[PDB]
C-alpha cells in the first residue's frame, strides 16, 4: 500500500519485504532488502563492518527457575558474567540459547520451531502466577531497532495458557531465508560452548556421506553446547581431498564415459542401454551439484582451507601449523604444536578443547559468510561458559584478545571466574552476579573498579573479594604483625619485633619482598622518630 | 648496571696461554675472589644477588680466542650453564637467546659509566637516558636487548618490586626538605644512599633516591 | 629385616616367618600429634621417563607427602601422572589376583615421535621401609612395526603385591590405597573389600556414585549374638500386625550377622554405621565451607543436604567445583575405610593418590583452602598433584613444588623447586617469580600509561607539560580518581616537583 | 512430579496405565508417612504397648527391646508434638488393592 511504500522508502526492512512478497518495482524492493543485509564498509583498521549490526540488547527472566524477575542489558561486542553461583550464570546462557534456537529453525525451514520452556524445570517452584517468561529484544540496524521475542510456559491446569510470542523472530529469519534463496547472502552465526566441550576425542572418523559439505550443516547442533569437532575433522579432510583432486575432471571423465557408452548403444548393443541411463543420471547429478555449488557462490575449497588454518594458528598459541597427512589408506589431521608435529589425539586437553572451539566456530563462519573477503568478519552471537577452562595463566591473559581480533563482529557473551581474564576487559562489559539465599536477584551490576589494565591482585580484592595472601597460613600475617609491633614500641626494634624480623628473614629469605618491606618499615619509622626528636 | 672499579690482575692468568690451553683446564675458585672484590657479590649486568653464577667472557671465547685469559674481558654473571635448566638474561642470554649482535656496541661496565646511557624508571623498566642520538642510543638500546634487562619477567618483576617498596621512604624524605636546614637534609640523603651499596638492584634504587 | 627373604622362607616351609612378615606390614606407632605412623612407609621415590611422549629423558624425585607439578599447557604434567598410574596398575592387579596383569604403554601414542631408538621406558623406584629400600619397575614399549620388542620388567611389583595378597589371605591386614583422579571426574551384588580397587586408576570420583552410595548407607543404618538374635527373631515370629516391621528389621540384622560370620577373614570390614561416620568426618574436615552433611526423606524424596557457610541447602545448591571436590574426597575416604579395617582411624592408612588439575572449576575463594586440610585428613598418603593456580601455590611450601622452565624444549633432565618460597607469598609475586606471567597484561595499552607518564615527566625536568597533562587526564579518566594508578601518578608528580626544586636550590 | 495432582492425567489413555508411576508415588507416600512424628509416635506408642504386653506375658527376652523402644518414644515425644492426608491416601489405596485383587491380602 502507499503506507508500506513510505515506510520502506524511509528504510524500514519489514515494509520493503512485505511489498516484495505481495508483488511477487518487485526488483527494486528485493534490492533494497538485499542491500540492507549486505551493505557495509571497511573501517580504518581494514576490518569490514556491516552497516546494519545484529546483536542481543536485552534479556528479561520472569519466574524462571530461581529468578522472580531478572533484567540484563548486554553489550554489542562483549559481556562477561561473573559470580560464585555458577548454576545461575549457566541458566542465563541456557535462556539465551533457547531464544536463539528460534532464529536458527526459521532460517533452515519456513515455520521451523525452536526450543520451548519446560513445565517441570523452567517454572519457578513458588511462582504465584504459575507461569514463566523469557523475553529477549534484538537489534538489526536503524531500520529494525527492536525485534522482541518471548518464550512462555504455564503450569498444568492453569485457567489461562501462556503462549510464546515468536512472530518477529520468524519474520526476520524469513527475510534471511527468502532473500538467500533468490541471491546468496551472508548469514548470522549462532553457537553455544558449554563446559561439555571438554570431552575425550574419538579418533576413528566417519566416511563422507557429504552432509558436511552442505552450507546449512553450519547450523547443525550449533546450540548443543559441545560443538561438533568431529564434523570439523571430516569437513577439513574433505576440503583437503578436493584441493588435491581436480574438479569437473570427474564430469569430464563422466562426459567421456557417457559419450563412449552412447557410441556403443548406437553400434547395436541394446543390452547396455540401462547402464547408459544410469551414467547419464550420474553425469546430470554431477553437473547439477557443480552448478548448485556454482549457484551457491561458495568459496573455493583451497581458500576455505587457508582461512581456517590461519584462524586456528592465530588464536591457538601453541599451534603454528595444521595439515592433512595421507598415510595407510587413512587420512590424519596433524598439527605443529610447540615446534613438534603431533596428531590431534596427542594434544594436551587444554589445547585440544580450545582448538575444538575455534575450529568449530571458524568452520561455521566460513560456511555462512561466502561473500566476505574475510568470512570471519561475519555477524553472529556466541555464548561461552567458563572461558578459562583448562587454560594456564599465560593463555588467560591472551584468550579474549585473540578471540575478539579473529571474530571482530561476533557478540560474545561469556562466563569466567578468572581475575587474569578480567584484567583484559573493561568494567562496562562486566556484570556481577550476587544472588540472595533464595537465588533471586533483580539487576546485574558493573564493578566499581576499572578492571582493564589493572593488577590481578587488585581485581582479586576489589572485585572477587579474595585476599592477596592466603588467610589460613600464619606466615601470611607476619608482616602485618611486624608492622603493628613496630608501631607499638615507638618505631624501635624491641626483642619481640626482632624475633619476628628474624623469623621473616629465615622463612622468606634475605632477598624476599616481605623482608624488603620490613626493612622499609624500619627505615621509615627510624626517620619519623628522628624528625620527632628534632622537633622536640 | 653499576660502573665497576677494576684494579689488580690475579696471578693464575699469567700461566695459561691462548691456543694451547682451554677454559675447562683453568681453576675457577682461583679467579672468583678478585671479581667478588670488584663487584661485591652482585651481578655485573643486572645487579642480582649472585648465588647461581659463572665467569663470563664479555667478548665470547669462540669468536674472540685472543681474549680468553685476559682480566679486562672477565665478569661475574648470574645464572649457571652447568645446571639442567633455562636461564634467560645476562651472560647466558647474550650467547644463546640474543644470537646475532655487534660486540662493540654494548656497555662494558668496567670501561664506561652506565648512568649516562641507561635510565631506571620507578615503574620498573630500563630505558635509554633522556637525549641520546645515533650511536649512543644504539649502545643503550642494544645493552637492554642483548642482556634481556626488560624481557626477563623474573628480573623485571624483582626490580619493580624493590623500587616500589622504597617509594614511601623517597616521598617522605623530600617533604622534609622544607622544615630541615641543608646540613640535616644532605646528611640524611647521604645516609640512605650509604645503605643501598649493600642492596640488590642498586642503580635502580639510586635513580629513585636522587 | 629383609621382607622378601622372610617371605621366601615362609613360602618354602613357619609361624615365626609369617609373624615377621605380618609385623613388618602392620607395626606402627602413634606420634606426639596422636597420628598413627607405619614403621615401614610405602612411597614412590623416583621416576625416570625415556623417549616417552614429549620427554627424551626426564628424572623426578618425589616428596614422601606432597609433590605439586606446575607448568604451561603441553609441558607433560598429565603425561607424568599417566606414567605413574600405569605403574601402579601392576600392584593393584597382583593384590587382586596372582599373576594379574596391569596396564601397558601405547605403541601408537606413548613413544616420542622423533625418538631415533623407537621405544619408550617408564622406570619407577618404590620404597617400602628399610627392609625393602628399592623396588624398581620398568614399563617399556617398542614402536609399532619395529622388529625388536623391548620387554617391561614388572617382577618386583608382582613380588611385593604377592606379599600383601598372601599375608592378607591368612590374616587380615591393612592394604595400600592407589587412586588417580583425572579431569574426567567432572564429566556427568553386595559390597566387598576389594571393590576398593575397582576403577581406582580411572573412573573414580563421580558425584552420582557418591549420592547413591550415601543414601543406601543411610537407609541401612536407620535402626548382638546370632543365637540371641535367632532367639529374638523366633520370639517376634511367634508374636506375629504392629510388630511385623520390627520382625523384618531383626531378620535383616540376623542375616547380616550370619553373613559377617560366614564371610572370609581376608574380607573383614567395619560396620556400615562406622563407615558412614568416617566419610562424613572426612568430607566436613576437607571440603571448604561444608560443616555438615546428612540425608533427609521428609519431603518424600531422598535428598542429601549440607550445611554450607552456615546455611542448610540441598547438595544441588553446591557449585560444580564444590560438587566435584566433594566427590573426590568422598570416594577416597570410602576406599581408605574399606582397605584399612584394623586402624583406629582408617584414613591414616598408606597409599599413593594422583590428582590432575586440583583447582578444576574452583572459584579463587575455595582455591585458597583446598590443600590446607588434604594432608591433615590423609596423613600417610603420598599426593602427587598438578595445578595452574598461583592461589593454590600460595598455600604450599616450595620444597613440594616441581616446575618446568618456560622454554623447556623437552630435553631437560630434572624438574626442580622454585627459588622463592611460595607458602604465605603474595599471588602477584608467584605469578611473576614462579609462573613467569606479568601481574599486568602486557597486551593492553593502558598497562603502559604510567610508565609513559613517568618518562614524559622526566623529559620535561619534572614539570607537567601539555603532553604529560593529557596523559594524566587519560589515566584519571580511565582508572578513576581513587585508583592506585592515579595515586602513583600523583606521587610521581610530587616527587619530581620536589627534586626539581632542590635542583634549582643548587 | 508424581505428587502433582494433574499427574493423574499423565498417559491415562495410553492403554498400559503407568504402574511405574504408582510404585514411585506409593514409595513417596510411605516416606512422608514415616517422617511425621505423631503417626510415628502413635506407631511407636502402639509398638511399645504391644511389646509391654509380651513382657507381661512372661517373655523376659524382649525386655531389652522394650526399653530401647520406650526410649525412642520418649525422644520422639520430647521432639515437638503435633491428620496427614498422605496417610489416609495410602490406606485407601491399600484397601482397594486388597479388596479387588483376590490373592493379595
Ligand atoms: N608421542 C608424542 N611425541 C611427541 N610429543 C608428544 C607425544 N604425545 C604427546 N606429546 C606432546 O605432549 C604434550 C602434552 O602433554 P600433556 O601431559 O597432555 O600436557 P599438560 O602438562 O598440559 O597436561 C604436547 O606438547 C604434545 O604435543
Ligand atoms: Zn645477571
Amino acid at each position: 500500500t502507499k503506507q508500506y511504500e513510505r515506510k520502506a522508502k524511509g528504510g524500514n526492512l519489514l515494509s520493503a519485504f512485505e511489498l516484495y512478497q505481495r508483488n511477487s518495482l518487485v526488483g527494486e524492493w528485493f534490492e533494497m532488502c538485499r542491500d540492507y543485509i549486505q551493505d557495509g564498509h571497511v573501517d580504518e583498521s581494514g576490518i569490514f563492518r556491516p552497516d546494519n549490526a545484529f546483536y542481543l540488547r536485552r534479556l528479561t527472566l520472569k519466574d524462571f527457575r530461581r529468578f522472580s524477575l531478572l533484567e540484563i542489558k548486554l553489550e554489542e561486542d562483549l559481556t562477561v558474567i561473573i559470580g560464585n553461583n555458577g548454576k545461575g550464570k549457566t541458566s542465563i546462557l541456557y535462556a539465551i540459547a533457547k531464544t536463539l534456537s528460534w532464529f536458527v529453525a526459521n532460517i533452515l525451514k519456513e515455520g521451523g520451531s525452536g526450543q520451548r520452556l519446560s513445565e517441570m524445570t523452567d517454572i519457578k517452584n513458588d511462582a504465584e502466577d504459575r507461569y514463566s517468561d523469557v523475553s529477549s529484544t534484538f537489534f538489526f540496524g536503524k531500520g529494525l531497532k527492536s525485534v522482541p521475542i518471548r518464550l512462555s510456559r504455564s503450569a498444568l491446569g492453569t485457567a489461562e495458557r501462556r503462549d510464546s510470542e515468536v512472530k518477529p523472530a520468524k519474520d526476520l529469519a524469513d527475510i534471511w531465508r527468502v532473500i538467500n534463496e533468490v541471491n546468496t547472502i551472508n548469514l548470522p552465526t549462532f553457537a553455544l560452548y558449554n563446559v561439555e566441550r571438554s570431552q575425550p576425542f574419538n579418533r576413528n572418523i566417519k566416511d563422507n556421506t557429504g552432509r558436511r559439505e552442505e552450507r546449512f550443516d553450519a547450523y547443525s547442533q550449533t546450540l548443543g553446547g559441545a560443538g561438533r569437532f568431529d564434523h570439523f575433522v571430516e569437513w577439513y579432510i574433505y576440503l583437503h581431498k578436493r584441493t588435491v583432486s581436480d574438479i569437473s575432471s570427474s564430469i569430464k571423465e563422466l562426459e567421456q564415459q557417457v559419450n563412449d557408452l552412447q557410441r556403443t548403444v548406437d553400434g547395436g548393443m541394446v543390452s547396455v542401454k540401462s547402464l547408459l541411463e544410469q551414467m547419464k543420471f550420474k553425469l546430470s547429478e554431477a553437473i547439477e551439484r557443480n552448478d548448485a555449488a556454482v549457484s551457491s557462490r561458495v568459496l573455493t575449497e583451497s581458500v576455505q582451507k587457508s582461512i581456517v588454518e590461519k584462524a586456528i594458528c592465530s588464536v591457538v598459541p601453541s599451534i603454528s601449523n595444521i595439515w592433512v597427512e595421507m598415510i595407510t589408506g587413512s587420512d590424519l589431521v596433524k598439527v605443529t604444536n610447540d615446534g613438534h608435529d603431533v596428531t590431534i589425539d596427542q594434544l594436551s586437553d587444554g589445547q585440544r578443547v580450545f582448538l575444538s572451539l575455534v575450529a568449530d566456530l571458524a568452520r561455521r563462519m566460513v560456511m555462512l559468510n561466502p561473500l566476505l573477503e574475510n568470512p570471519l568478519e561475519g555477524r553472529g552471537i556466541v555464548l561461552i561458559d567458563e572461558i578459562e577452562l583448562h587454560l594456564h595463566p599465560k593463555w588467560q591473559q591472551e584468550v579474549i584478545l585473540n578471540l575478539r581480533s579473529a571474530f571482530p563482529n561476533i557478540q560474545f557473551i561469556i562466563t569466567t571466574h578468572s581475575p587474569i581474564v578480567l584484567s583484559t576487559i573493561e568494567k562496562r562489559c562486566i556484570r556481577e552476579f550476587e544472588p540472595n539465599d533464595d537465588g533471586d536477584q533483580s539487576f546485574l551490576d558493573s564493578p566499581d573498579m576499572q578492571t582493564k589494565g589493572s593488577e590481578n591482585a587488585q581485581i582479586l580484592e576489589q572485585v572477587m573479594n579474595v585476599h592477596s595472601t592466603p588467610p589460613g597460613i600464619a606466615e601470611s600475617h607476619w608482616l602485618g604483625n611486624f608492622e603493628l609491633l613496630l608501631l607499638d614500641n615507638s618505631g624501635e626494634l624491641d626483642n619481640h619485633s626482632q624475633v619476628l624480623y628474624d623469623q621473616i628473614k629465615a622463612h622468606f629469605g634475605i632477598d624476599s619482598i616481605e623482608l624488603k618491606k620490613a626493612d622499609s618499615l624500619i627505615r621509615i619509622n627510624k626517620m619519623k622518630n628522628k624528625l620527632n626528636k628534632i622537633r622536640a | 648496571m653499576r660502573e665497576l672499579a677494576r684494579l689488580e690482575r690475579p696471578e693464575i692468568l699469567d700461566q695459561y696461554i691462548a691456543g694451547q690451553n682451554d677454559w675447562m683446564e683453568i681453576d675457577q675458585s682461583a679467579v672468583w675472589p678478585k671479581l667478588t672484590e670488584m663487584q661485591g657479590g652482585f651481578c655485573a649486568y643486572c645487579e642480582c644477588r649472585l648465588n647461581r653464577c659463572h665467569i663470563e667472557h664479555f667478548r665470547p671465547r669462540g669468536k674472540f680466542p685472543a681474549l680468553t685469559f685476559i682480566w679486562n674481558n672477565l665478569f661475574g654473571s648470574c645464572g649457571d650453564s652447568r645446571k639442567s635448566g633455562g636461564w634467560s638474561r645476562c651472560g647466558i642470554y647474550k650467547d644463546n637467546g640474543a644470537g646475532a649482535y655487534n660486540a662493540d656496541d654494548l656497555i662494558k661496565p668496567d670501561e664506561e659509566n652506565p648512568d649516562d646511557y641507561l635510565l631506571f624508571l620507578t615503574t620498573g623498566e630500563v630505558v635509554p637516558a633522556i637525549g641520546l642520538t645515533g650511536r649512543a642510543l644504539k649502545k643503550a638500546q642494544e645493552t637492554i636487548r642483548v642482556f634481556n634487562l626488560n624481557g626477563d619477567i623474573k628480573l623485571f618483576g624483582s626490580r619493580r618490586t624493590a623500587v616500589q617498596a622504597i617509594m614511601p621512604n623517597v616521598e617522605y624524605l623530600y617533604t622534609l626538605l622544607e622544615e630541615f636546614d641543608e646540613d640535616d637534609w644532605n646528611e640524611m640523603l647521604r645516609d640512605e644512599l650509604e645503605k643501598i651499596e649493600s642492596d640488590e638492584y642498586k642503580t635502580a634504587l639510586k635513580h629513585a633516591w636522587t
